[PDB]
């Protein structure tokens, strides 16, 4: 019967690893690097688009940075199509929470929900896991500014600074070196871009090969603003920090 | 070889190996004999024990007041199939006020077993059955194989060393068919038939199991000191 | 839950020494309208059973088909279908009774009253009633609808108890049935003159009589009846 | 019917009548309206007899399974709640049941009222059925925590008698029970006909009645 | 509108002796003011020395008896031909009745036989499944006519010993099978006189350790 | 790969045969039936000294008149015990009586072959079901994952089973007392166990008509162990 | 639905998927449980390969199932969340139907049952998780400590450890823990729990987490400085 | 059940709920507590059809307690009230709706403010300084309209509450057997044992 053709996506290896999760992580390691840095007065999200073309329409393009709600955003590393399935589920979950409790969803609760969905695909159903790693950047009134990451295993962890995708080993070493706890957003912006500029597989880091975003309390009085950077604005911050 | 992984696969010569392997389970099972006359039908079964401390596994099951069977192979499968017969006998009585014909009971067993030989996921039944009964057309004896094949016979035997008893009945055919209105003599012929399949061991009081059904005789099972008469 | 539309009236029957007799008129009424005049409400099953049905005709036609299918199904893988394993009146009745009671238990009844008349394998007479409620009973005489009120009293004068059955011949029993059908024609506003009669005997088998008519009717005395009290002319 | 149950210093008293009616016809002179769920648990019955018997016997199954799983007796609180949750499944379906779950557990003696609506109340004293008002009158005026076992048994017996007399749908006989920490104790079946004449003479009550 | 219920009349009576039990019932079956049958058996031998009668709506009565007889058959299959005791049968019947709590079997059921100590036993049920063991029980159409007579003549209610004037009760001496049958026949003869649905015939099933015996008596046919 | 309900060329279900191998790796459990009662005894086999041995529950009550001992993948037994307890109490609800030991055993064994592609595999645990009823008296049954159950006068299951069964072959007779059976279980357990038998690493239990099913205290078993040592030293 | 039997017997009578789930537990960070006379302490390892971590928001290793019961684990982190959620739901479900909080033994039996169910259900793999469940029963002052594993077996422990290098810390506990006289105070119990982790952990900085659970729903988590004081005192006594 | 009152003062919320439980023509209990603690600083009183009230309250209680354990955090009174409203609004279009009216009294520890929410069985939520369900408001709101200030102390709130109960006891035909009064403030929930 059908058993003959079943790959068995949800099994342990003899060593106690989940084959498909490990192979999904191998896929993600070839994806464009995404970096998140948390500061005292905001969060930075920086990400590298993969070998683009001159004929790609950049200003209307979105492959890395997505908005989940007004307070929470994500950087993607892996299969974009897989990520959009999960992103739309997370957007719905945030609205369900808002409808139920009349309060914006706490960052961790949203992260846990998405990570639980990923977990399910590794334990039951016989389907391949989502080949996606997220960096969650968000704010709520309990813990303030927060950075999380999730991977195909459904495991999630909190971070002060973190990278996903390609060259995370090199990127994490550079972040660990220059990061400090009393750091500010403008400094974090510079650190994120400098780290990408050194870890990139490209010859030079340019505006057309980047997506950038910040979450700042730099909004008029006690409130939070999301800023998805435009191509011209990425070009300006590259000149300001002294990379181009 | 490559075609015995499941029941849904024919071999290159047109054989169904899973069904044949299920048939093999019957040959490993303990011997049981069936025979009939025109008035009565008799089952004789050699029960098997695990060891000296253990009881002797029951071989005969009652399905209705006028029908029952003996098993050889996987006992739980016999429980499932006998339970089905009990229900079918009972459906006939409740709906049609009609005792189920033995021939129709055989047709129902055939069809139930067949479904398990053509579908993926399931397995064939691993048991053989000898069904006896008395209905409106007199006494009857059936042999059920889990391939689906059901056969009406004057006498037969299934299980380990069953060929010896089957040969005896083939010689005695003309004699035991004429044993009408004499239950004890018909049982004697069955006990003598099953004795041809014995080696080393002999028929003891808790070893032997006998059942009978007939014209003015409901299906009744004899065990223990009730069969000492025939030893 | 429904209401009966096209209906058939009384079915009457009785036991006699060697068998049973059953009868029913050939009318299909549509309320007070005597709409259909060629309706057969006695339906034979084999050569040993006749099922007589009153009530809703659309449900009767459904039952007729179930019985026709029952005969077909009984013959399947049955070498003795025309002998030892043929359908008995008791089998046919219990089947119908099972169906009627199940349908009432789903609150969707077959709006009928049925009498199954026949002779068993051992020669015993079979006569039993069943209706839309699944209620069953047996008696030396049985009748549905108006027949229960007018026919049974006449038929019970012939066979008042079980011991009167061997003393009753087929000629006497048929005479009683035919007289009862005349009385029903006098007094049942939903009846017709034309009727069918069936005899199932253990010796002579099944005799099915069609296109019978009520005859020897008394009407002459009507000429003398004038007014409603005081009128003389 | 009339049923009652009350807690006191020496446990809990349980008293019920035994009449059963089908309209104005007395269908039964002696019906058991107490169920022995276990040596330390009792259940009273008022309303539909079938509903009371079925569900409280089903409660005993579930209370018994509790003991096998946990190796320990179920509490009166938990037992009463299982029953109320059963009633809540057949919400608005037409069950008629009024019962008091009486027993002794680790918290001491326990008494819970439960009905077909799912209502579950803890309390010292309860009375259910068509004659509960008559029983409450006697109970309220004569109840104390400091009651002796002998006097308490009589109070519950006398309270049923009061109802049996006035309520047309209560009577037959009185069934008495006493629940202790060692378990429940049956204190017999008492015919109301004989009990009435006895109480009248000894107590001096029911003066208006001639005998 | 369709009414799934009906009334087939009839009356039944169960009496428990010291070492025997009787279950009696008339043989008349009716609808409204008509007679369906003068002899339609209502009390049945269900096996294992148990007799049963479901009085009221005959269709539901036949269905219940049929299901209980079936329950006895499967009790033998499932539990190694063990005899179904009368108390076990009674509890089983409760669950058969309550399975239709929201669409009841419209019958008043009585069973009779012997308990495990050999003593006479009668159990009586309502349509929804409440049951209990009794010494004496009349059920059906003329139940209200018969029960008071049995309270008086079987349990000696309101009967005292002459000379004492109400002080000493009549002692509860046991009744023989011959004495019980007299009370049964007189109960049905009296019920036949004053109840239109009762008559035609009386069938009694007597249960002892030796088995189940039948007795039939004619009743008035008007 | 291959079907879960597949037959081998010899006519056996692969999975059922493989589950029997798992049962051979389990700790020893012994049952002895007498006319005064049935005794059930088990090897606890703690994996470490820090493991509180009294929490090892390999002997279990099903009803007041039925007990049960297990061997193999003991986690698989929990749903079987739950079903057995439900079946026992449900029958008491329907029939106002105790259920027959055989009927209870048959109900447990009906779960066995309910596996396929229902649960995904057979049970990896064997059960010794001991009890008493009025019809057949004191009984001991051996319930396997094949769906088969044999009645036994005496039976051992687990790692030291064939050695213990040979010993039970010689020792058992129809006139054994309850006390004699208790010592006999302790004797054979002590023989097949790796570690030295004491009240903490071995457990006794019994079922009698009067007192029903009882698990023995460690103090009560300790005395029976001491009584055993002295009678073996007596000759 | 996906019905494939993933957990099945092998010729030698082993269920490899359940055994491979134990290998996932072996890979997980070390977790230890020690019960004193009037308390239970749960110790947990944090691997220091992950720095730049936000310890405020990172999922803690010890989880409250109810106000009186806690659960720690070793193995797959994502798998443990599913067991914890189910356990928490059952705890509220028990309070709602029986009007008493769960016993520690009951909660353990439930979690163990969930793990077992995933070893003989179609289309699912076993949990790659072993748990330590600790607490105090309502109105009871006797400490409770249980362990569960992927197969679904569970048992009570005076002291136990699970996860990577658990063999070593179990060796330590077997010689250091006395049953006749367990850690009489909270200090002694925590000290023994920290000592046992110091056999394996590496550095005694942010790598050790300690959670003390006392009777009557008194549960607290020790801070870095509080634990660091134990680490300091242990090594100073060791220099002798 | 019948009468449930609520009042929000300066630094606390006070809930008063009747003690009577009636079945047929008999008062079965005169000490019934018609309330459940949802969280340490949130109390819900309830009134409606028999059986449904407690089942609904305990179901809400279980859900909030589950949330508290999962997140190790107490939901705000506003969040709890919205959750409760949704459950009732979900319920009103069900096959068999839950006929329960509630008052939710809570102290928001973040904002340091008491909060009172009135929700009926339809799912009609309103935040109020004082509230009631059923006929209770008909007798009491005129007194509350007159005497209520937002800067009242807890003691002044209790005195105004006594006046409301006295008016109910005078003009209602219904004997509700007095009230149990509970106070919700920064320190949690406590019961006034003498009222
Ligand atoms: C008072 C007598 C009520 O009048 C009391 O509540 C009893 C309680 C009771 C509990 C257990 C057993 C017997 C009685 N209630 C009844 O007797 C009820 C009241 C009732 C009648 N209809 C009804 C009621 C309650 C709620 C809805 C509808 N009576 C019954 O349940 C009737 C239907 N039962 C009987 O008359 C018979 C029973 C029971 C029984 C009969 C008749 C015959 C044989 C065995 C048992
Ligand atoms: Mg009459």
């Amino acid at each position: 019967g059908s058993r003959r053709y079943d790959s068995r996506t949800t099994i342990f290896s003899p060593e106690g690893r989940l084959y498909q999760v490990e192979y999904a992580l191998e896929s993600i390691s070839h994806a464009g690097t995404a970096i998140g840095i948390m500061a005292s007065d905001g969060i930075v999200l920086a990400a590298e688009r993969k070998v683009t073309s001159t004929l790609l329409e950049q200003d209307t393009s979105t492959e890395k940075l997505y908005k989940l709600n007004d307070k929470i955003a994500v950087a993607v590393a892996g299969l974009t199509a897989d990520a959009e399935i999960l992103i739309n589920t997370a957007r719905i979950h945030a609205q369900n929470y808002l409808k139920t409790y009349n309060e914006d969803i706490p960052v961790e609760i949203l992260v846990r929900r998405l990570s639980d969905i990923k977990q399910g695909y590794t334990q039951h159903g016989g389907l391949r896991p989502f080949g996606v790693s997220f960096i969650y950047a968000g704010y709520d009134d309990r813990y303030g500014y927060q950075l999380y990451t999730s991977n195909p295993s459904g495991n999630y962890t909190g971070w002060k600074a973190i990278s996903v995708g390609a060259n995370t080993s090199a990127a994490q070493t550079l972040l660990q070196m220059d990061y400090k706890d009393d750091m500010k957003v403008d400094d974090a912006i510079e650190l994120a871009l400098k780290t990408l500029s050194k870890t990139t597989d490209s010859s030079a880091l340019t505006y057309d090969r980047l997506e950038f975003a910040t979450i700042r309390k730099g909004a008029n009085d006690g409130e939070v603003y999301q800023k998805i950077f435009k191509p011209q604005e990425i070009k300006d911050i590259l000149v300001k920090t002294g990379i181009t | 070889n490559n075609y015995d992984g499941d029941t849904v696969t024919f071999s290159p010569t047109g054989r169904l190996f899973q069904v044949e392997y299920a048939l093999e389970a019957i040959k490993q099972g303990s011997v049981t004999v069936g025979l009939r006359s025109n008035t009565h039908a008799v089952l004789v079964a050699l029960k098997r024990n695990a060891d000296e401390l253990s009881s002797y596994q029951k071989k005969i099951i009652k399905c209705d007041e006028h029908m029952g069977l003996s098993l050889a192979g996987l006992a739980p499968d016999a429980r499932v199939l006998s339970n089905y017969l009990r229900q079918q006998c009972n459906y006939s009585s409740l709906v049609f006020n009609r005792k189920l014909a033995v021939e129709r009971a055989g047709h129902l067993l055939c069809d139930k077993a067949q479904k398990n030989t053509q579908s993926y996921g399931g397995r064939p039944y691993g048991v053989g059955l000898l069904i006896i009964g008395y209905d409106k057309s007199g006494a009857h004896l059936l042999e059920f194989q889990p391939s689906g094949n059901v056969t009406e016979l004057y006498g037969t035997a299934i299980g380990a060393r069953s060929q010896g008893a089957k040969t005896y009945l083939e010689r005695t055919l003309d004699t035991f068919i004429k044993i009408d209105g004499n239950p004890d003599e018909l049982i004697k012929a069955g006990v003598e038939a099953i004795s041809q399949s014995l080696r080393d061991e002999s028929l003891t009081v808790d070893n032997l199991s006998i059942a009978i059904v007939g014209k003015d005789t409901p299906f009744t099972i004899y065990d223990g000191e009730a069969v000492a008469k025939y030893i | 839950t429904q209401q009966p539309i096209v209906t058939g009236t009384s079915v009457i029957s009785m036991k006699y020494d060697n068998g049973v007799i059953i009868a029913a008129d050939n009318l299909g009424s549509y309320g007070s309208l005597l709409r259909f005049n060629g309706v057969e409400r006695l339906i034979p099953v084999g050569d040993n059973t006749v099922v007589g049905i009153s009530g809703d005709i659309s449900d009767m036609q459904h039952i007729e088909r179930l019985l026709k299918d029952l005969v077909t199904e009984n013959a399947y893988d049955n070498p003795l279908a025309d002998a030892e394993e043929a359908l008995e009146p008791s089998y046919i009745f219990e089947y119908l009774a099972t169906v009627m009671y199940q349908r009432r238990s789903k609150m969707n009844p077959l709006w009928n009253a049925i009498i199954v008349a026949g002779v068993q394998s051992n020669g015993d007479q079979f006569l039993r009633y069943v209706n839309l409620l699944g209620v069953t009973y047996s008696s030396p005489t049985l009748a549905t609808g108006f027949g229960a009120h007018m026919a049974n009293p006449l038929l019970r004068k012939v066979v008042d108890r079980e011991s009167d059955i061997p003393k009753t011949t087929v000629q006497v029993a048929e005479e009683a049935i035919v007289n009862a059908m005349r009385v029903l024609y006098y007094r049942d506003a939903r009846s017709s003159r034309n009727f069918s009669l069936a005899i199932i005997d253990k010796n002579t088998g099944l005799t099915f009589k069609k296109n019978l008519q009520v005859e020897n009717m008394k009407w002459d005395f009507a000429k003398d009846i004038k007014g409603y009290g005081t009128q003389k002319i | 019917t009339t049923t009652l149950a009350f807690k006191f210093q020496h446990g809990v008293i349980v008293a019920v009548d035994s009449r059963a009616t089908a309209g104005s016809y007395i269908s039964s002179l002696r019906m058991n309206k107490v169920i022995e769920i276990n040596p330390y648990l009792l259940g009273t019955m008022s309303g539909c007899a079938a509903d009371c018997q079925y569900w409280e016997r089903l409660l005993a199954k579930e209370c018994r399974l509790y003991y096998l799983r946990n190796g320990e007796r179920i509490s009166v609180s938990a037992a009463s709640k299982l029953l109320s949750n059963m009633m809540l499944q057949y919400r608005g379906m037409g069950l008629s049941m009024g019962s008091m779950i009486c027993g002794w557990d680790k918290k001491g003696p326990g008494l819970y009222y439960v009905d077909d609506n799912g209502t579950r109340l803890s309390g010292q004293m309860f009375s259910t059925g068509s004659g509960n008002t008559y029983a409450y009158g006697v109970l309220d005026s004569n109840y104390k925590w400091d009651l002796s076992v002998e006097d308490a048994l009589y109070l519950g017996k006398r309270s049923i008698l009061a109802a049996a007399h006035r309520d047309a749908y209560s009577g037959g006989s009185v069934n008495l029970y006493h629940v202790t920490e060692d378990g429940w104790i049956y204190h017999g079946n008492h015919d109301v006909g004989e009990l009435f004449w006895k109480v009248k003479e000894e107590e001096g009550s029911f003066n208006n009645v001639i005998g | 509108q369709f009414n799934p219920y009906g009334d087939n009349g009839g009356t039944i009576l169960g009496i428990a002796g010291e070492d025997f039990a009787v279950l009696a019932g008339d043989t008349r079956n009716i609808t409204d003011y008509s007679i369906n049958s003068r002899y339609e058996p209502k009390v049945f031998d269900c096996g294992d020395n148990i007799v049963m009668s479901a009085n009221g709506f005959a269709a539901d009565g036949d269905a219940l008896v049929k299901r209980f007889k079936n329950s006895v058959k499967w009790y033998h299959f499932d539990h190694n031909d063990k005899k179904l005791s009368i108390n076990s049968a009674a509890r089983n019947i409760q669950h058969l009745l309550y399975s239709r709590r929201f669409f009841p079997y419209y019958v008043y059921n009585i069973i009779a036989g012997l308990d495990e100590d050999g003593k006479g036993a009668v159990y009586s049920f309502d349509p929804v499944g409440s049951y209990q063991r009794e010494q004496c029980r009349a059920g059906g159409a003329a139940a209200s006519l018969i029960m008071p007579f049995l309270d008086n003549q079987v349990n000696f209610k309101n009967q005292y010993e002459p000379g004492t004037n109400g002080k000493v009760k009549k002692p509860l001496k046991y009744l023989s099978v011959e004495e019980v049958i007299k009370l049964v026949r007189d109960s049905f003869t009296s019920a036949t006189e004053r109840h239109i649905q009762v008559g035609d015939g009386l069938e009694i099933l007597i249960v002892t350790k030796d088995g189940v015996r039948k007795e039939f008596y004619e009743l008035k046919r008007d | 790969d291959r079907g879960v309900s597949t037959f081998s060329p010899e006519g056996r279900l692969f999975q059922v045969e493989y589950s029997l191998e798992a049962i051979k790796l389990g700790s020893t459990a012994i049952g002895i039936a007498t006319k005064e009662g049935v005794v059930l005894g088990v090897e606890k086999r703690a994996t470490s000294p820090l493991l509180e041995s009294d929490s090892i529950e390999k002997i279990v009550e099903i009803d007041r008149h039925i007990g049960c001992a297990m061997s193999g993948l003991t986690a698989d037994a929990r749903s079987m015990i739950e079903h057995a307890r439900t079946a026992a109490v449900t029958h008491n609800l329907y029939y106002d009586e105790d259920i027959n030991v055989e009927s209870l055993t048959q109900s447990v064994c009906d779960l066995a072959l309910r596996f396929g592609e229902l649960m995904s595999r057979p049970f990896g645990v064997a059960l010794l079901i001991a009890g008493h009823d009025a019809d057949d008296g004191y009984q001991l049954f051996h319930a396997e994952p094949s769906g088969t159950f044999y009645r036994y006068n005496a039976k051992a299951i687990g790692s030291g089973s064939e050695g213990a069964q040979a010993e039970l072959l010689n020792e058992w007779h129809s006139s054994l007392t309850l006390k004699e059976a208790e010592l006999l279980v302790l004797k054979i357990l002590k023989q097949v166990m790796e570690e030295k038998l004491d009240e903490n690493n071995a457990q006794l239990s019994c079922i009698t008509k009067q007192d029903g099913f009882k698990i023995y205290d460690n103090e009560k078993t300790a005395e029976l162990i001491k009584e055993l040592k002295e009678k073996e030293a007596a000759e | 639905g996906y019905d494939r039997a993933l957990s099945i017997f092998s010729p030698d009578g082993h269920i490899f998927q359940v055994e491979y789930a134990l290998e996932a537990v072996k890979r997980g960070t070390c977790a230890v449980g020690v019960k004193g006379k009037n308390c239970v302490v749960l110790g947990c390892e944090r691997r220091s390969t992950l720095k730049l971590q936000d310890t405020r928001i990172t999922p803690s290793k010890v989880s409250k199932i109810d106000s009186h019961v806690v659960l720690s684990f070793s193995g797959l982190n994502a798998d443990s969340r599913i067991l914890i959620e189910k356990a928490r739901v059952e705890a509220q479900s028990h309070r709602l139907t029986l009007e008493d909080p769960v016993t520690v033994e009951y909660l353990t039996r439930y979690v163990a049952g969930v793990q077992q169910r995933y070893t003989q259900s179609g289309g699912v793999r076993p949990f790659g998780v072993s748990t330590l469940i600790a607490g105090f029963d309502p109105r009871d002052d006797e400490p409770k400590l249980y362990q569960t594993e992927p197969s679904g077996i569970y048992s009570s422990w005076s002291a136990q450890t699970i996860g990577r290098n658990s063999k070593t810390v179990r060796e330590f506990l077997e010689k250091n823990y006395d049953r006749k006289e367990p850690p009489a105070t909270v200090e002694e119990c925590v000290k023994l729990t920290v000592r046992s982790l110091l056999e394996v952990v590496q550095t005694g900085a942010k790598n050790i987490e300690i959670t003390v659970v006392k009777p009557d729903s008194d549960i607290v988590a020790l801070s870095s400085e509080e634990i660091n004081q134990y680490v300091t005192q242990i090594e100073q006594e060791k220099q002798e | 059940m019948d009468i449930i009152l609520g009042i929000r003062v300066q630094d606390s919320v006070i809930l008063a709920s009747s003690k009577a439980v009636t079945r047929g023509i008999s008062v079965l209990k005169d000490s019934d507590d018609k309330t459940r603690q949802l969280s340490p600083h949130t109390l819900m009183s309830f009134a409606g059809e028999a059986g449904d009230t407690v089942q609904f309250a305990e179901y809400i209680q279980a859900n909030i307690q589950l949330y508290s354990i999962r997140e190790d955090y107490e939901l705000s009174p506003q969040a709890v009230s919205s959750f409760v409203r949704q459950e009732l609004a979900k319920s009103i279009r069900s096959r068999r709706p839950y006929q329960v009216n509630v008052l939710i009294g809570g102290y928001d520890k973040k904002k340091n403010k008491p909060e009172l929410y009135q929700i009926d069985y339809l799912g009609t939520k309103v935040e109020l300084p004082y509230g009631a369900h059923g006929y209770s408001g008909f007798y009491t709101f005129s007194l509350l309209d007159h005497h209520y200030r937002p800067d009242m102390t807890t003691e002044e709130g209790l005195d105004l509450l006594k006046l409301c109960v006295q008016e109910l006891e005078k003009r209602m035909p219904m004997d509700f057997k007095g009230v149990i009064v509970k106070i919700v403030d920064k320190d949690g929930i406590r019961q006034v044992d003498d009222f």
